[PDB]
RNA sequence: AGGGGAUCGAAGAUGAUCAGAUACCGUCGUAGUCUUAACCAUAAACUAUGCCGACUAGGGAUCGGGUGGUGUUUUUUUAAUGACCCACUCGGCACCUUACGAGAAAUCAAAGUCUUUGGGUUCUGGGGGGAGUAUGGUCGCAAGGCUGAAACUUAAAGGAAUUG
C-alpha cells in the first residue's frame, strides 16, 4: 500500500528520500545552489545601481507594438551589463 | 447470501469444497485392507500409495501408483478403514 | 438527539432498513416499504392492520430484496420452510 | 401466524403440477437456489411447489393490505400473461398494464399514462425490466413471477413459476386472484374451490 | 505474506458490512484480534463472535449488526504519548461525541475512553466508529 | 486514449508471434493480427461447368476445388473493403457476418 | 408520392375514436359527416381526411387497426376473449409426473395420482 | 389555482400533511414545486451564478445562460438548482423551481457541550462532484462557517452557524464545488451516530393512511 | 521534426562537437 | 573474425513519375539477412498498468491435474481399456454481464475496499522549453550505453470528452 515504507524503523529512508526529492522543487534548488549569489546580476541584493552606457528602444512582443524605452546599465558592484526598463511617459529624457 | 449459518455449513456442500477450504481442513483420503484371493495376509494400504505395495511375501503386487488414488492390482479385496 | 435540558432536538428520526439496520435516506428512492396483512379468524384479511418490513435501496439493488425479505417473513412466522439459514 | 386453513390443500397443488409450474429453468441463477428442490437428469430443474405456494399466498397478503384496490398496478408485456393480468384486473380493482409499458410511466407526470401505484406485480422481470427499473425511481414495491434464471434485482416478494408459457403464468395469476378474493372481500370458507374456470387466464391466438 | 493479521481481520469486517452482510469469516485468529473484537463488542459495533478450533491458528465468525461505519487499524503501531491521544482522536474520529481509538497499553488493550480514565498509554491499534 | 482492449488483435499471454506476409501488398503483420480469409472455389468456375461437363469423357466426374488461406494488413483489408470502419459499439462485435 | 400527412391521419383516428358507429365505409357519406361533427378549414383537407378515415374503416372491418380502439370494438373484445372450455389440466389419466418431482410430492405431505417416467 | 396532479400534492393541498419531514421520513419522491411552496414558505432563494456557455448551429454558434440557485430557510432545509435557458431570468426562475425540488434535510449537531441548541454538525461529512471535494468539520461556537463565499452562503441558508471546511480538486469550477458541498451537508442524515441505534417501529405512511383522501375519482 | 530524426540530428551534433574538441588533445 | 552467402535486400546504380523527385513504383545490387567463437545492452523490450498478502459479483467457455457418475461410444457380446459426456474442484490463457464501488473522463473485478485518508515493500514524477544538451565519471573495438547539470527562456505545454 501507498508505495512509501511505513515501518516504525524507516525514518532514515523517509528522511533522505524527501531530502532527495526537494531538488525537483525549483525555488529550493535555487536557494541551495546559491544561484542567487552567482548567476543573478545583482548580488541577490534587492537593488543595484550602475552607470548608463546607452539608451535603447526595444520593440515590444506580439501582439503589441510600441518602442519601450530602456537603458543598458553597467552595474558598479560587479561590472555586469544588464538593461533596465525606464517607466512612464518620456522619462527616458530624465536619464542621460 | 447476505445472512447465513457460517458456523454450520450443509454437508452436501461441505463435501463439494476443496480439501483445505472446509470449516476445518481435513484429508479426503482413506486406508484399505487388501489381500489377494490366494493368500491369507491382511496387508493394509493407503488410498494414494506412491509405492508398488505387495504382500509380505509371494512377490505379488497390491497396487500401482498414479497421479492420485492408487490402482488396486486386478483381483483383490478391500474394506475401507 | 438530546440537549442541554434533555429536550428532543434534531428535525427528524429516519427509518432504518429491516435487513441491514441502515438509515433510509430522504432521497433513497429505491428504498421500499412493504405492508403485509394480518388475518383474523380464518381467511379474512384484517383491514388497517399490517405486518410491515422496510427494505433499503442498497439491499434491493443488489437483488437481496427477496431472500432477505423471505428470512424476515419466516421469522415473524409468515412463512414455513422457505428460507433456510444453513446453506 | 397463519391457520392450517392457509396450508397447501392438494386441490391447488393438483393444479400446480398439472399447469406445470413445477417445471423450471435449465440453468438457474444464484438467488433462486432455495426455491430449487432438485434437478432431473437431462437438464431440468424441479421447483419446490410448496415454496411457490407459500410465497404466492404471501403475495396475496400484500396485494391486499394496500387500501384502494385499483392502485395495485399489475403488469405484463409478455403475450402469455396479458389476458391474465386483464382477468386479474377484472376481479380485484387493480389497474392492468398489458403490452407496451411506455417509459415515463411512474416518473414523468405530464404523460397520458402516469400511474402512481402503491404496489406492482410483474410476470417476467426480464421482458418487463423497464417497469421494474422505473418502479425503483419512486419507492413502489414489486411482486413478481420469477423463474430460476430471473433478474431478481429490484423485486421484492417473488413467486417462482415456469413462465416458459401455457398455464404456468395463467395459474399463478389466477391463484393470486383467488386468495386476494379469499382474504377479505368475498370468497370465504376457503375449503371449496371456485366456480370461476382456471383456463380463464390462458392465452389464445386462436 | 501476511503482515498484520489484525489488518485483514478488520478489513473483512469492514468489507462485509459495506456489502450488506451480517456475518464474516476471519482467518487467522490472533489474540490481538479477539481483544480488539472484545473492545469492538463492548460498545456493540459487532454482535456475538465465535472462535473455531482448527489445530492451527484459528478462524472466527463475527456477527454484524449494521451501525458499523469503519473499524480501522493503524500501522505502524505508532508510539502515543498521553496528550497525543487527544490528537489522534482529533484526526481519525468523526465527532467529539462518540467513536473510539483502541490502543495497546502495558495495562492491556483498551479503547481510548478507558485509557483516558486509567491514565495510561502506549501504541495505537486502530479505531472504531 | 486506447481504441481496443484487443489493442490490435489478439495476443494476451505470449509476447511474440511469427509474422506473415500480406497476400496483397506484401506487408508484414503478426499472424495473431492479420485479417484472414479462406478462398475455396471451383476451378471450372460457374458459367463454364456447362461446356466442361459436356466436353469431358468420364461419368459426370467429380469437380476439383482450389484452396487458399489469405492474409491482409489492416491497410489492405480496409481499402479492399474486406473489413470496414464500424461504429464505436459495432467495433466490439466479434461476430462473423 | 401520396403519403398522407400527420394533420390528416391525426384527424382520422380522431373521428374514428369518437363517432365510430355514425361513420361508414363509403367516401361520400363520411365526407358529409365530417361537416357536422367537426370543423375543417378547407374542403380538400376535409376530403383528404374523410378519405383516409374511410380507408381505415374498410380495413378496421377486416381485423382491428394496430393503434385504434373504440367503444363497440372494446365490447367486441371482452365477449370473444372470455371463452372458457371443458377445462384442461382435469385430468384425463391421473397426473403424469417423472420422479424427483414425485419425491417433491411425497416430501411435502401429498398423495396425488401416481406416475413414474 | 394549484391543481395537483400527483397523490402527494393532494395530501399536501388538503392540510393533511403539515410537515416536510413527513415526506423525508418516508422518502416520498417530491415532484410538484408547489408542495414545498406550501410546506415551506419563508424559504429564501439565492442567485449564485449565471455564466453563459456555447455550442453550435448546423454551422456556427449558440448563446444560452446557466443559472445556479440555492434555496434554503436557515433551518435544516436546503436546495440547489442549475438550469440553462435561451433567456436570462428564465433559467433563474426555472432553477429556483428545480432547486426547491432538491430541498434536503440537514442534521445539525453539537461540537461538544450540548448547551442551548445545535450549532455545528453531527459529524465530519464530505461530498464529491467530479474532482472537487468538500469536507465539513464540526466547529466550536464563535468559529463560524469557514468556507469559500459560495459554499458559505449555501451553508448559511443551510442553517449551519459554525463549521470548518476543506476543499480539494478544481475548486474554481463553482457549479461542481457547490454540488459537492451540497452532497456533503446532505450526507449528514445518512450517518449512523449511536443515537439512532435505538429501535423504531416505522410509521404507516400518509399514502396509505389518508389513502382515500389521496387517490382520484 | 520527428522525435527520432531529432535524435539523429543531435547524435550528429555530438560527433561534430566531439571532433572539434578533439582538435586540442 | 572464420564459415556461409539460396532468398530478400540498407548503400549504390538505374527506368519511370514529377516543376523539382536525392523519394514513393520498376529493375540490378553491396553490406546485411544464416552459423561459430567474441562483442553490444538497447526497442511502442507495452498490459504504455511493480511485487507479496487479504477482502468485495454474477455467467458461460477453455488448458493442465484430480475426485465422484450401475453415463455415452469402442470390440465379437459389450469386462479392463481408449476417446467422449455430466458434476465438482484446485492452478492457468482469456472472455462475457454487472456496477455496490472508482475515476477528469475514456474506462476499471481492479484502475475497487482512499477527507470514514495506514497490510509489507522496491522504483519513478513535481509547468513547458533549453535537453537527454554541456560537463565529469564509467563501461564499450566501435557505434554507443549508464550516470547527468545550469544560464537563459516562456503562459502555457498537456489529458479526456463534447459540439462544429
Ligand atoms: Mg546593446
Ligand atoms: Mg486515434
Ligand atoms: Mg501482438
Ligand atoms: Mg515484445
Ligand atoms: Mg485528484
Ligand atoms: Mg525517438
Ligand atoms: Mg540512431
Ligand atoms: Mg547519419
Ligand atoms: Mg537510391
Ligand atoms: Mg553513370
Ligand atoms: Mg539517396
Ligand atoms: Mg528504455
Ligand atoms: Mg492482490
Ligand atoms: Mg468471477
Ligand atoms: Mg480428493
Ligand atoms: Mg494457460
Ligand atoms: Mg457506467
Ligand atoms: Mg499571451
Ligand atoms: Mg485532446
Ligand atoms: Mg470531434
Ligand atoms: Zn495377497
Ligand atoms: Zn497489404
Amino acid at each position: 500500500g501507498k508505495g512509501k515504507p511505513r515501518g516504525l524503523n524507516s525514518a532514515r529512508k523517509l528522511r533522505v528520500h524527501r531530502r532527495n526529492n526537494r531538488w525537483a522543487e525549483n525555488n529550493y534548488k535555487k536557494r541551495l545552489l546559491g544561484t542567487a549569489f552567482k548567476s543573478s546580476p545583482f548580488g541577490g541584493s534587492s537593488h543595484a545601481k550602475g552607470i548608463v552606457l546607452e539608451k535603447l528602444g526595444i520593440e515590444s512582443k506580439q501582439p503589441n507594438s510600441a518602442i519601450r524605452k530602456c537603458v543598458r546599465v553597467q552595474l558598479i558592484k560587479n561590472g555586469k551589463k544588464v538593461t533596465a526598463f525606464v517607466p512612464n511617459d518620456g522619462c527616458l529624457n530624465f536619464v542621460d | 447470501v447476505l445472512v447465513q449459518d457460517l458456523l454450520h455449513p450443509t454437508a452436501a456442500s461441505e463435501a463439494r469444497k476443496h480439501k483445505l477450504k472446509t470449516l476445518v481442513q481435513g484429508p479426503r483420503s482413506y486406508f484399505l485392507d487388501v489381500k489377494c484371493p490366494g493368500c491369507l495376509n491382511i496387508t493394509t494400504v493407503f488410498s494414494h500409495a506412491q509405492t508398488a505395495v505387495t504382500c509380505e511375501s509371494c512377490s505379488t503386487i497390491l497396487c500401482t501408483p498414479t497421479g492420485g488414488k492408487a490402482k488396486l492390482s486386478e483381483g483383490t479385496s478391500f474394506r475401507r478403514k | 438527539m438530546e440537549n442541554d435540558k434533555g429536550q428532543l432536538v434534531e428535525l427528524y428520526v429516519p427509518r432504518k432498513c429491516s435487513a441491514t439496520n441502515r438509515i433510509i435516506k430522504a432521497d433513497d428512492h429505491a428504498s421500499v416499504q412493504i405492508n403485509v396483512a394480518k388475518v383474523d379468524e380464518e381467511g379474512r384479511a384484517i383491514p388497517g392492520e399490517y405486518v410491515t418490513y422496510a427494505l433499503s435501496g442498497y439491499v434491493r439493488s443488489r437483488g437481496e430484496s427477496d431472500d432477505s425479505l423471505n428470512r424476515l417473513a419466516q421469522n415473524d412466522g409468515l412463512l414455513k420452510n422457505v428460507w433456510s439459514y444453513s446453506r | 401466524s397463519l391457520p392450517a386453513t392457509f396450508d397447501l390443500t392438494p386441490e391447488d397443488a393438483q393444479l400446480l403440477l398439472a399447469a406445470n409450474t413445477h417445471l423450471g429453468a435449465r440453468n438457474v441463477q444464484v438467488h433462486q437456489e432455495p426455491y430449487v428442490f432438485n434437478a432431473r437428469p437431462d437438464g431440468v430443474h424441479v421447483i419446490n411447489v410448496g415454496k411457490t405456494w407459500e410465497k404466492l399466498v404471501l403475495a396475496a397478503r400484500i396485494i391486499a393490505a394496500i387500501p384502494n384496490p385499483e392502485d395495485v398496478v399489475a403488469i405484463s408485456s409478455r403475450t402469455f400473461g396479458q389476458r391474465a393480468v386483464l382477468k386479474f384486473a377484472a376481479h380485484t380493482g387493480a389497474t392492468p398494464i398489458a403490452g407496451r409499458f411506455t417509459p415515463g410511466s411512474f416518473t414523468n407526470y405530464i404523460t397520458r399514462s402516469f400511474k402512481e401505484p402503491r404496489l406492482v406485480i410483474v410476470t417476467d422481470p426480464r421482458s418487463d425490466a423497464q417497469a421494474i427499473k422505473e418502479a425503483s425511481y419512486v419507492n413502489i414495491p414489486v411482486i413478481a413471477l420469477t423463474d430460476l434464471d430471473s433478474p431478481s434485482e429490484f423485486v421484492d416478494v417473488a413467486i417462482p413459476c415456469n413462465n416458459r408459457g401455457k398455464h404456468s403464468i395463467g395459474l399463478i395469476w389466477y391463484l393470486l386472484a383467488r386468495e386476494v378474493l379469499r382474504l377479505r372481500g368475498a370468497l370465504v370458507d376457503r375449503t371449496q374451490p371456485w366456480s370461476i374456470m382456471p383456463d380463464l387466464y390462458f392465452y389464445r391466438d386462436p | 505474506t501476511r503482515s498484520s493479521v489484525l489488518a485483514d481481520a478488520l478489513n473483512a469486517i469492514n468489507n462485509a458490512e459495506k456489502t450488506g452482510k451480517r456475518q464474516v469469516l476471519i482467518r487467522p485468529s490472533s489474540k490481538v484480534i479477539i481483544k480488539f473484537l472484545q473492545v469492538m463488542q463492548k460498545h456493540g459495533y459487532i454482535g456475538e463472535f465465535e472462535y473455531i478450533d482448527d489445530h492451527r491458528s484459528g478462524k472466527i465468525v463475527v456477527q454484524l449488526n449494521g451501525r458499523l461505519n469503519k473499524c480501522g487499524v493503524i500501522s505502524p503501531r505508532f508510539n502515543v504519548k498521553i496528550g497525543d491521544i487527544e490528537k489522534w482522536t482529533a484526526n481519525l474520529l468523526p465527532a467529539r461525541q462518540f467513536g473510539y481509538v483502541i490502543l495497546t497499553t502495558s495495562a492491556g488493550i483498551m479503547d481510548h475512553e478507558e485509557a483516558r480514565r486509567k491514565h495510561v498509554s502506549g501504541k495505537i491499534l486502530g479505531f472504531v466508529y | 486514449p486506447k481504441k481496443r482492449a484487443s489493442n490490435g488483435r489478439n495476443k494476451k499471454g505470449r509476447g511474440h508471434v511469427k509474422p506473415v506476409r500480406c497476400v496483397n501488398c506484401s506487408k508484414s503483420i503478426p499472424k495473431d493480427k492479420a485479417i484472414k480469409r479462406m478462398a475455396i472455389r471451383n476451378i471450372v468456375e460457374a458459367a463454364a461447368v456447362r461446356d466442361l461437363s459436356e466436353a469431358s469423357v468420364y461419368p459426370e466426374y467429380a469437380l476439383p476445388k482450389t484452396y487458399n488461406k489469405l492474409h491482409y494488413c489492416v491497410s489492405c483489408a480496409i481499402h479492399a473493403r474486406i473489413v470496414r470502419v464500424r461504429s464505436r459499439e459495432d467495433r466490439k462485435n466479434r461476430a462473423p457476418p | 408520392g401520396r403519403v398522407r400527412t400527420k394533420t390528416v391521419k391525426r384527424a382520422s383516428k380522431a373521428l374514428i375514436e369518437r363517432y365510430y358507429p355514425k361513420l361508414t365505409l363509403d367516401f361520400q357519406t363520411n365526407k358529409r359527416l365530417c361537416d357536422e361533427i367537426a370543423t375543417i378549414q378547407s374542403k380538400r383537407l376535409r376530403n383528404k381526411i374523410a378519405g383516409y378515415t374511410t380507408h381505415l374503416m374498410k380495413r378496421i372491418q377486416k381485423g382491428p387497426v394496430r393503434g385504434i380502439s373504440f367503444k363497440l370494438q372494446e365490447e367486441e373484445r371482452e365477449r370473444k376473449d372470455q371463452y372458457v372450455p371443458e377445462v384442461s389440466a382435469r385430468s384425463n389419466g391421473v397426473l403424469n409426473v417423472d420422479n424427483q418431482t414425485s419425491d417433491l410430492v411425497k416430501s411435502l405431505g401429498l398423495k396425488l395420482p401416481l406416475s413414474v417416467i | 389555482g394549484w391543481v395537483p396532479v400527483t397523490k402527494l400534492g393532494r395530501l399536501v393541498k388538503a392540510g393533511k400533511i403539515t410537515t416536510i419531514e413527513e415526506i423525508f421520513l418516508h422518502s416520498l419522491p417530491v415532484k410538484e414545486f408547489q408542495i414545498i411552496d406550501t410546506l415551506l414558505p419563508g424559504l429564501q432563494d439565492e442567485v449564485m451564478n449565471i455564466k453563459p456557455v456555447q455550442k453550435q448551429t448546423r454551422a456556427g454558434q449558440r448563446t444560452r445562460f446557466k443559472a445556479v440557485v440555492v434555496v434554503g430557510d436557515s433551518n435544516g432545509h436546503v436546495g440547489l438548482g442549475i438550469k440553462t435557458a435561451k433567456e436570462v431570468a428564465g433559467a433563474i426562475r426555472a432553477g429556483i423551481i428545480i432547486a426547491k425540488l432538491s430541498v434536503i434535510p440537514i442534521r445539525r449537531g453539537y461540537w461538544g457541550t450540548n448547551l442551548g441548541q445545535p450549532h455545528s454538525l453531527a459529524t465530519k461529512t464530505t461530498g464529491k462532484c467530479g474532482s472537487v471535494t468538500v469536507r465539513l468539520i464540526p466547529a466550536p461556537r464563535g468559529s463560524g462557517i469557514v468556507a469559500s463565499p459560495a459554499v458559505k452562503k449555501l451553508l448559511q441558508l443551510a442553517g449551519v452557524e459554525d463549521v470548518y471546511t476543506q476543499s480539494n480538486g478544481k475548486t474554481r469550477t463553482l457549479e461542481n464545488t457547490l454540488k459537492a458541498a451540497f452532497v456533503a451537508i446532505g450526507n449528514t442524515y445518512g450517518f449512523l451516530t449511536p443515537n439512532l441505534w435505538a429501535e423504531q417501529p416505522l410509521p404507516v405512511s400518509p399514502l396509505d393512511i389518508y389513502s382515500d383522501e389521496a387517490s382520484a375519482q | 521534426m520527428r522525435a527520432k530524426w531529432r535524435k539523429k540530428r543531435t547524435r550528429r551534433l555530438k560527433r561534430k562537437r566531439r571532433k572539434v574538441r578533439a582538435r586540442s588533445k
